[PDB]
């Protein structure tokens, strides 16, 4: 999952301008890591949901291959699964967008 | 005598609405050495198409545009791209090049393909250079070079490859007439060189610097008024270009390697921990 | 692993211009998966090698 970090900081990277002309509309310098980190921790989630989803689906395809071996749901699991990929997501969003936060809409405009 | 370039009847055409249009129609034009045409004529007119024609980028599937006698027809796209070795020397108003490479690499760069040492190409590149009356800029990323040196840069680019033939998007319409027209003075030497050059315009102002304006309008010309040695090099020079392309991203090339490392690092760990455990 | 090839592709992605330029210079149309693809396994075994140096460290 760490690899998604880079992805990110790709994407931010990307936004340059697109950071110049947020702040220019008065984004707080916290905002950006909001949104972004809310969308990476988001990715982090959907990818949580599919990824227990196809999980399941082993769960059944193990259900098929009974040899006395037997299923049994651990929801507990789940949802520290599902905290583990949030953790996961903040830890990853965090340091790039307060390196986005740090920086100056000027910069983020006038470069070419 | 014959002309290198039979451009006769020629005409592309392209789809829309399922069925191509009149970006071209049938045109005859012969081309000698040391030609300086202008490529006057309305802008969308597909006339920069016809220079695509003339740098070959597509076959017109009609026509026989008889390249130094042979037509496009007959060779294969890469033997055309053989032909831009051979010949084409392509310079655009935009100068485009790495922001990678040092000048003499964005010079360096189309006899790579070439098989050919690089130290004797690097010398011949110098000479370019010293031809562009450039020489501390060498060293430069093109960032750090002035617009019009850039061009020189493509000039000298386009010389590497000896310049036979030589297309030019807009020459001096990105900067200034003085620079510009002297470049523009530069490609008439090239023409004293003789070496075949053909700027394209839309505007008539720079064009009176060429020798043959001709005007296109609705398809047609309204008017005629006068190795495995690559591949191992490609192994190390492009290693260094690779080395630049991590320069443009270390740590992007960090969190990657990374991930590289803790995987494999993490693979023989328990491997042989397991395996010695296990013994 | 895998991710890395969604980086080189994201990083070829904005080389389009400079794919551009290269084919303008002639290029055959196997030399860019050719450079390219010898980058990607290039970083392959130079992390592999950091990595066993690591693992190496680890033991």
């Amino acid at each position: 999952g760490i690899g998604v970090m880079n992805i990110m900081l790709v994407s931010v990277t990307e936004r340059t301008r697109e950071i110049g002309i947020r702040m220019a509309v008065g984004a707080r310098a916290s905002d950006v890591l909001q949104q972004f980190l809310i969308e990476a921790v988001l990715v982090c989630l959907v990818g949580g949901a599919l990824g227990i989803t196809l999980s399941l689906l082993i769960a059944f395809t193990l259900q098929l291959f009974l040899p006395g071996w037997e299923i049994g749901f651990s929801p507990l699991a789940l949802l520290l699964a599902f905290l583990c990929s949030t953790v996961t997501g903040i830890l990853f969003g965090w340091l790039p967008a307060r390196n986005a936060a740090r920086l100056d809409p000027v910069d983020a405009l006038a470069r070419e | 005598m014959t002309p290198l370039l039979e451009l006769k009847d020629i005409r592309r055409s392209y789809p829309a609405g399922d069925e191509q249009v009149e970006v071209l129609k049938g045109i005859s034009l012969d081309i000698y050495a040391g030609e300086m045409v202008a490529i006057v004529g309305a802008s969308g007119s597909g006339k920069s198409t016809l220079m695509n024609i003339l740098g070959c980028l597509d076959k017109a599937t009609s026509g026989t545009y008889r390249v130094a006698g042979q037509d496009v027809a007959t060779l294969d796209a890469d033997a055309l791209a053989q032909l831009r070795r051979e010949h084409f020397g392509f310079i655009f108003q935009r100068y485009h090049l790495l922001s990678h490479l040092t000048a003499e690499q964005n010079v360096e760069v189309p006899a790579v393909y070439a098989g050919l040492e690089r130290k004797q190409r690097l010398l011949r590149a110098q000479e370019l250079l010293q031809r562009l009356g450039l020489e501390d800029r060498t060293e430069y990323y093109p960032a750090q070079l002035s617009g019009g040196q850039q061009q020189r840069v493509s000039i000298a680019r386009a010389l590497m490859n000896g310049g036979q033939v030589i297309l030019a998007d807009e020459p001096t319409g990105a900067l200034d007439s003085h620079s510009g027209e002297e470049v523009m003075a530069i490609l008439h030497q090239l023409r004293d060189r003789g070496h075949t050059v053909i700027i394209v315009t839309h505007d008539p102002q720079v064009a009176a610097q060429a020798e043959r304006v001709i005007e296109i309008r609705d398809g047609e010309i309204v008017r005629n008024p006068p190795g495995w040695r690559q591949f191992v090099s490609g192994f190390n020079e492009a290693l260094t270009m690779a080395w630049r392309a991590l320069a443009a991203n270390k740590m992007r090339t960090l969190l990657t390697m990374l991930g590289i490392i803790i995987g494999i690092a993490s693979v023989v760990s328990i491997v042989v921990v397991g395996d010695a455990a296990k013994q």
